[PDB]
């Protein structure tokens, strides 16, 4: 179906320490391929997926060539931070970076993505017709005029229309066997007794992939939203993701509750019950 | 491939 | 304003007792990005855990999965010891197997 690429980047001062830690990272879909580290002993951008290895020298050199100058530009641009929200060099600050494009089925665009945070609150967003500028303050207003003034969007569109979704498609294309199947969820609904008149249902989807997943309780096919336990999706490390989402049900009535699991590696949503 | 649009802020 | 860590501490496959496994411990949800994760067994810090590299979520909060290969037993305890910015202790979140 869609997909995306992601590229992610934190950049983090730390006065006293040395420069700021610069780490990027490259998602396609919810699986890294790349990674930068300037704390490494080596940095580079470094394969973090079997299917982007193949990449020759010059693309390596590349995405690590444009790392260190990023670092560097990121560096850079918490020094300005600090002038624009007039604060002192001693503490620890972050800017962190979204890049990213959509593409459907057919690989055409579907929207392109590049946000900021500093200090984890929204800076700037190009936004939709990546053309044009949100910015979140008045200090984003600043960037926002010099990157206006510069025309920056028309590079970033640039970007996120031809070579963002141009190297999506190659990548889904080399790693189709992974990045082009979906794991569904392996699921099971467990039963714990809280105590004699109360247990909890909790309905597993395990070894799933993508992330996306909705998992629901219906207690006489109603929604039982307010009263879910819903844990965030979490890795499993071997690729996939696990979720649970859990009720409690009073204690013989557990045959009222259906977890409905709505996944893109299900051909329909499955019904489950205790 | 990472995006090469370095802006300053 | 920081964000403190979800912990969810679990396996990567259902645990078996003495069928190796790995124990993960998932941060979430935080923000500034430092943090010490340890896992212990049986109170004691696991020498042998890597841990993913540093990445965020739409909302900014950064999240970091810790492991290390582990064979459970039945009196064997596990626990991921979590300290942030945002945490006047550390947090120890035990590992349940069923959660």
């Amino acid at each position: 179906g869609s997909h995306s690429m992601r590229y992610f980047y934190t950049a983090m001062s730390r006065p006293g320490r040395g420069e700021p830690r610069f780490i990027a990272v490259g998602y396609v879909d919810d699986t890294q391929f790349v990674r930068f580290d300037s704390d490494a002993a080596s940095p580079r951008m470094a394969p973090r997926a079997p299917w982007i290895e193949q990449e020759g020298p010059e693309y390596w050199d590349g995405e690590t060539r444009n790392m260190k100058a990023s670092a560097q530009t990121y560096r850079e641009n918490l020094r300005i931070a600090l002038r624009y929200y007039n604060q002192s060099e001693a503490g620890s600050h972050i800017i962190q970076v979204m890049y990213g494009c959509d593409v459907g089925p057919d690989g055409r665009l579907l929207r392109g993505h590049n946000q900021y945070a500093y200090d984890g609150k929204d800076y700037i967003a190009l936004n939709e017709d990546l053309s044009s500028w949100t910015a979140a303050d008045t200090a984003a207003q600043i960037t926002q005029r010099k990157w206006e003034a510069a025309r920056v969007a028309e590079q970033l569109r640039a970007y996120l229309e031809g070579l963002c979704v141009e190297w999506l498609r190659r990548y889904l294309e080399n790693g189709k066997e992974t990045l082009q199947r979906a794991d569904p969820p392996k699921t099971h609904v467990t039963h714990h007794p809280i105590s004699d008149h109360e247990a909890t249902l909790r309905c597993w989807a395990l070894g799933f992939y993508p992330a996306e997943i909705t998992l629901t309780w219906q207690r006489d096919g109603e929604d039982q939203t307010q009263d879910t336990e819903l844990v965030e999706t979490r890795p499993a490390g071997d690729r996939t993701f696990q979720k649970w989402a859990a009720v409690v049900v009073p204690s013989g009535e557990e045959q009222r509750y259906t977890c409905h699991v709505q996944h893109e590696g299900l051909p329909k949503p499955l019904t489950l019950r205790w | 491939i990472s995006p090469r649009t370095l802006d300053a802020w | 304003i920081q964000r403190t860590p979800k912990i969810q501490v679990y396996s990567r496959h259902p645990a078996e007792n003495g069928k190796s496994n790995f124990l993960n411990c998932y941060v979430s949800g935080f923000h500034p990005s430092d943090i010490e994760v340890d896992l212990l067994k049986n109170g004691e810090r696991i020498e042998k855990v890597e841990h993913s590299d540093l990445s965020f979520s739409k909302d900014w909060s950064f999240y970091l999965l810790y492991y290390t290969e582990f064979t459970p037993t039945e009196k064997d305890e596990y626990a991921c010891r979590v300290n942030h910015v945002t945490l006047s202790q550390p947090k120890i979140v035990k590992w349940d197997r069923d959660m």
